[PDB]
RNA sequence: UGGAGAGUUUGAUCCUGGCUCAGGGUGAACGCUGGCGGCGUGCCUAAGACAUGCAAGUCGUGCGGGCCGCGGGGUUUUACUCCGUGGUCAGCGGCGGACGGGUGAGUAACGCGUGGGUGACCUACCCGGAAGAGGGGGACAACCCGGGGAAACUCGGGCUAAUCCCCCAUGUGGACCCGCCCCUUGGGGUGUGUCCAAAGGGCUUUGCCCGCUUCCGGAUGGGCCCGCGUCCCAUCAGCUAGUUGGUGGGGUAAUGGCCCACCAAGGCGACGACGGGUAGCCGGUCUGAGAGGAUGGCCGGCCACAGGGGCACUGAGACACGGGCCCCACUCCUACGGGAGGCAGCAGUUAGGAAUCUUCCGCAAUGGGCGCAAGCCUGACGGAGCGACGCCGCUUGGAGGAAGAAGCCCUUCGGGGUGUAAACUCCUGAACCCGGGACGAAACCCCCGACGAGGGGACUGACGGUACCGGGGUAAUAGCGCCGGCCAACUCCGUGCCAGCAGCCGCGGUAAUACGGAGGGCGCGAGCGUUACCCGGAUUCACUGGGCGUAAAGGGCGUGUAGGCGGCCUGGGGCGUCCCAUGUGAAAGACCACGGCUCAACCGUGGGGGAGCGUGGGAUACGCUCAGGCUAGACG
């Protein structure tokens, strides 16, 4: 009994709950992004969207989201957005998107 | 890490060694990416080591990590001598 | 290991008279000098047409019981010269005529075959100075056959080179009688070896 | 090389894939006659472009859906059901050989 | 470079035909017997259950502490406190724990094999290249206090470090949306917009080492996809609803019904779907003249599994044998609430079985993880142990020695045999005693030199006082099967269709070469014989290479579907087919050569062969295809 290497699980843990969290706020902006957009709110849909991007982006820093699947996130958000806001939208803040 | 180290095919009291080039996961008797050298740890012929030094160059040309005795056979072999 | 027991009841069953003593093999006490006849209660009485096989037995025992050899020995020998090219019943006795007790007794360093075995064994035999005492050594051209110098001072060995002084000695072979060394210089062929055997046979006694 | 196959489109009733009817020839193993086996293909056809009865090559491509490996590359020759009248008919006679059987 | 058959259906014969044997092989086992050594090999059953030990850790050169002790300080003393330093313990953090080791249960499948695809992807550490590391904030263990529990262990409160976590900045660059260009599935370039970096440590401390960040590239390793190949039963014939496809979305590194909503009604099947059975696949291996049959232990490659089932977390990587959760079963602890386990790792125990080893030595060598290093860990490994289990080597002696001892066997009682065998003479001298005593081990490290190249130095062996060398030295284990024919080897006695033998034919009922013993003989020999299984013989499933009037075998006949097969001439294609080049066909094994150990077994080096498939080029007689023509088939 008592193979040391228990720390492991007990790191693994930690990690969990950080990665989790992370997460979280993630989905959260982007449906508070893409929410917006939808009903056409051009300025400040655009606003969360830059913020999600970069939680996005940060997770990838770490182990968190990592490599492309930041990249997926980040377009699937942006294509949602730009699209969605084709309801009259006339992207203000042009925030992340490309002019 | 790919290397280059020895692999045992002597045989009871009598080892043969190849230096091989490997990644450094495999059994020190498997599947080796490429042979590169062979040595007699006892000397009982003439030739009891070569080493395609041409090929070894290539392989550190490429994060190729030799085992330390590997390498000692290597450089015996003017396998780093710059001269 | 090697036979060991009465040896020229091999001679009396053998027909043909086997040189498996040296010496005595020629004063008339070979018993194959009166007593051509096969060992056991019945040697004496009338021999029924031996079969195919019988035959090919017959003829493998004896050109084996010549060089005494282990059938397990003389029969990896055969499948060796089978697969070597050259005509399989020649390789075959070339081959034979390799091992080390044979040439030792080829040279007259010993009077038979076993005796030479005996030599090997006990070391007083050399090839090319290292000392060998494997009798299934296989002697190859160009080796020199020599004689510990230790034993040469053996009584024995004295004796045997003694006569050997004006013997000749086979044309794949030559020895020096002074310094009791000799070459092998070749394979023996068919044609140098006079043994009383009909190899076509031994080789389709291997072919059943 | 991404393997190019040719075939004939036998069914039509998909949307944007038809199966592509490739017919293969060999020399059996161990008694050598050359004999010809065959496979359908669910080659992937975005425009609907080819129909029923053309000869196609059909060439290896990136998954598209489950049981769908390939594209159509190319039309070889247009129209000739009297290879779809094979397969059909072939079908047919399963429709039988059973319980019942099938017309000859 | 290669191929043998025999016995047995009859009064006899030919043929047909089954059965049977001789050979080779085995991870064997059983019997009688058993001396030495080298190499190799050893749970083939209960993927049954497991005591005990060991089997994955390592960094103090990422950080802060608890405890025990020593030395020196601010102290007049006291209290308190500061510094250095030894011992020890875990914690935080990092890398490894996804390798290495085991097993083959499941799986008939892209599992495996082979050849390809990836514009649809990933890859820690290693290597090359480019750029960078500026500033600020926080937490949680340890520790301290309190609570619950029989326990395993747990809950709350407070303090704190870092290469722990977060924020802002720099943007080499990279990421995303959009546009454009080149490319052609999601490849590459570019423009605007947004978004994203970093950590420090050590000193022989103004520099060098270790480390950190972003991007590109390499190297290795891998995911996924596809053509072809991969056992038995059709007394399994129809299977299918996420089932087949589509549109959109989720999901992953990534394609995809992988998952989901909506839409369409498709998808598979006799070229054998579905179902049943059996099974890891391969390099190879065994046998065979070959084709083929059989097989897949040991070794190498892949896969799957880790008490049974399901699931995710952390991560470069796992759905994770010595990590996690839940359910089941079983086991142990339990103050009955609740807990702890998983040898298909080494060795070992137990059970099952005809049957399968030491709870060994060592980390010296090779290899692996961590470390700047010294070094630590390594039941991986290198060795020793036991077992004729296999292969090879070796001994039980050599030479002389009677017309031939004794005993035993037979006799035509003259004699014949065991047999030069013995006794005996002489010679050598396994065991065994004495002495010497090894390769495998030179690196890491240290010093000069720049921590480079190069040069010098030091430490280090389990095996092992073994191999081997030299001296001395004893004649010093032989057994087992068989002798009617196949099949090499014959007599006497005993028995009397009994006792028994037996592979097949058969033998035994008073002259038995066939039972039992003896003498003698044949064959092998530390083995010999048996049983079991595979190939052979068996052209007895016949592709090589079998057949169907009466031996087994023509369908009761027709009409006809699919399928198989297709006259003569010419032209196009070039699918089959043939040729050349080229890539692949790993290592090992097989073959040849030379070499190392006194030989060989075993091993090292080198060389040649190799079907299959990929790519390019070529040929066109035949087959295919297309087109044209013809009348000799057919139809009218
Ligand atoms: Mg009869
Ligand atoms: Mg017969
Ligand atoms: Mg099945
Ligand atoms: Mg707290
Ligand atoms: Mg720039
Ligand atoms: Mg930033
Ligand atoms: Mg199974
Ligand atoms: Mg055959
Ligand atoms: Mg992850
Ligand atoms: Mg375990
Ligand atoms: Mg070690
Ligand atoms: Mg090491
Ligand atoms: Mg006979
Ligand atoms: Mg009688
Ligand atoms: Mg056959
Ligand atoms: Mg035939
Ligand atoms: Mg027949
Ligand atoms: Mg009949
Ligand atoms: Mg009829
Ligand atoms: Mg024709
Ligand atoms: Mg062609
Ligand atoms: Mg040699
Ligand atoms: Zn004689």
């Amino acid at each position: 009994r008592n193979l040391s290497a228990l720390k492991r699980h007990r790191q693994s843990l930690k990690r969990r709950l950080r990665n989790k969290a992370k997460k979280s706020a993630i989905k959260t902006l982007s449906k508070k992004a893409v929410q917006l957009a939808q009903e056409g709110k051009a300025e400040e849909a655009l606003k969360i969207m830059r913020k999600a991007e970069s939680l996005i982006d940060k997770a990838a820093k770490g182990s968190t989201l990592h490599k492309n699947a930041a990249a997926r996130r980040k377009s699937r958000l942006m294509r949602k957005v730009r699209q969605l806001l084709e309801a009259a939208g006339a992207p203000l803040i042009g925030g992340g998107l490309s002019a | 890490m790919v290397k280059i180290r020895l692999a045992r095919f002597g045989s009871k009291h009598n080892p043969h060694y190849r230096i091989v080039v490997t990644d450094a996961r495999r059994k020190r008797d498997g599947k080796y990416i490429e042979k590169i050298g062979y040595y007699d740890p006892r000397k009982t012929t003439p030739d009891w080591l070569k080493v395609d030094v041409e090929r070894a160059r290539y392989w550190l040309s490429v994060g190729a990590q030799p085992t330390d005795t590997a390498r000692r056979l290597l450089r015996q072999a003017g396998v780093f001598r710059q001269e | 290991g090697r036979y060991i027991g009465p040896v020229c009841r091999l001679c009396r069953r053998e027909g043909v008279k086997l040189y498996l003593k040296g010496e005595r093999c020629y004063s008339p006490k070979c018993a194959m000098e009166r007593r051509p006849y096969p060992p056991g209660q019945h040697g004496q009485k009338r021999a029924r047409r031996p079969s195919d096989y019988a035959v090919r037995l017959r003829e493998k025992q004896k050109l084996r019981r010549i060089y005494g050899i282990s059938e397990r020995q003389f029969r990896n020998l055969f499948e060796e010269a089978s697969k070597k090219k050259g005509v399989t019943g020649s390789v075959f006795l070339g081959l034979l005529e390799s091992r080390l007790d044979n040439v030792v007794y080829r040279l007259g360093f010993a009077v038979s075959r076993r005796q030479a075995r005996q030599l090997v064994r006990h070391g007083h035999i050399t090839v090319n100075g290292r000392r060998v005492d494997l009798p299934s050594y296989r002697v190859r051209p160009g080796d020199e056959i020599a004689v510990a110098e230790k034993s040469r001072n053996l009584e024995l060995i004295r004796q045997n080179l003694e006569a050997m002084k004006g013997r000749k000695v086979g044309p794949w072979l030559s020895l020096d009688v002074e310094g009791m060394k000799g070459k092998f210089l070749r394979l023996p062929d068919r044609e140098d070896l006079a043994l009383p055997v009909q190899e076509n046979l031994v080789i389709e006694f291997y072919s059943r | 090389p991404k393997k190019v196959l040719t075939g004939v489109v036998v069914s039509d009733k998909m949307q944007k894939t038809v199966t592509v009817l490739v017919e293969r020839q060999f020399p059996h193993p161990l008694y050598g006659k050359v004999i010809k086996r065959s496979k359908k293909y669910l080659a992937h056809d975005p425009e609907e472009k080819y129909k029923l009865g053309d000869v196609v090559e059909i060439i290896e491509s990136r998954p598209i859906s489950k049981r769908k490996r390939f594209r159509v590359l190319r039309l070889v020759e247009s129209g000739r059901m009297d290879l779809v009248e094979k397969y059909l008919i072939r079908r047919q006679n399963y429709q039988s050989l059973s319980k019942r059987g099938g017309k000859a």
